[PDB]
């Protein structure tokens, strides 16, 4: 993972020099395949006022294959599920190695602000996102009370 | 699924010049140098040779724009 630390580092001081408005990421530790991430919830969102931890690992062959993106903090989204798991087509099939994290955190911001219904990672939010707007803006601000401040 | 070393190959390479205006190659996010080789693509993207050709050979598309490379 040579060339993959290499990008990993470049992406990490333009992270430094250039911060994104409303995320912040870099290593745990001294794994600098390993980082951890936090998003702040759009403010034209139910999710406002949260913070939201992430866990990005990078493969040995990164950027050739996309890095692993999961939340670690609860949220009630159709397209994020209990297990952190992203419904995000640039961290999967529309991957590219023109991609940096800086472009995945923004993109995940933007998935906030609007999500996916017609994406389901979990149906029934979605179902409820469909047919009660009201009801998953409720259930959102609860879930960021509890699990995001 | 990617392009065999001979579809790589007819894509057309050139040679960094002293007198070429600066580019950054996408992939690795390193601006190029004199000397360095380059592969374009049929949608005028251009890319380190090496790093262009790694992502073709398990894909199929640019990836700036994802147009396919091939006809
Ligand atoms: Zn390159
Ligand atoms: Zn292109």
């Amino acid at each position: 993972g040579s060339m993959a630390l290499k990008r990993i580092h470049k992406e990490l001081n333009d992270l430094a020099r250039d911060p994104p408005a409303q995320s912040r990421a870099g290593p745990v530790g001294d794994d600098m395949f390993h980082w951890q991430a936090t998003i702040m919830g759009p403010n034209d969102s139910p999710y406002q006022g949260g913070v939201f931890f992430l866990t990005i690992h990078f493969p040995t062959d990164y950027p050739f294959k996309p890095p692993k993106v999961a939340f670690t903090t609860r949220i009630y989204h159709p397209n994020i599920n209990s297990n952190g798991s992203i419904c995000l087509d640039i961290l999967r099939s529309q991957w590219s190695p023109a991609l940096t994290i800086s472009k995945v955190l923004l993109s995940i911001s933007s998935l906030l602000s609007d999500p996916n219904p017609d994406d389901p990672l979990v149906p029934e939010i979605a179902r409820i996102y469909k047919t009660d707007r009201e009801k998953y803006n409720r259930i959102a601000r609860e879930w960021t009370q509890k699990y995001a401040m | 699924r990617g392009l065999t070393k001979e579809q790589i190959d007819n894509l057309a390479m050139r040679s960094f010049g002293e007198n070429d205006a600066l580019k950054t190659c996408s992939v690795c996010i390193t601006e190029y140098t004199e000397g360095n080789k380059l592969r374009k693509l049929p949608c005028s993207h251009e890319y380190h040779v090496h790093c262009i050709d790694r992502w073709l050979s398990e894909n199929s598309t640019c990836p700036i724009c994802r147009r396919a490379v091939l006809a």
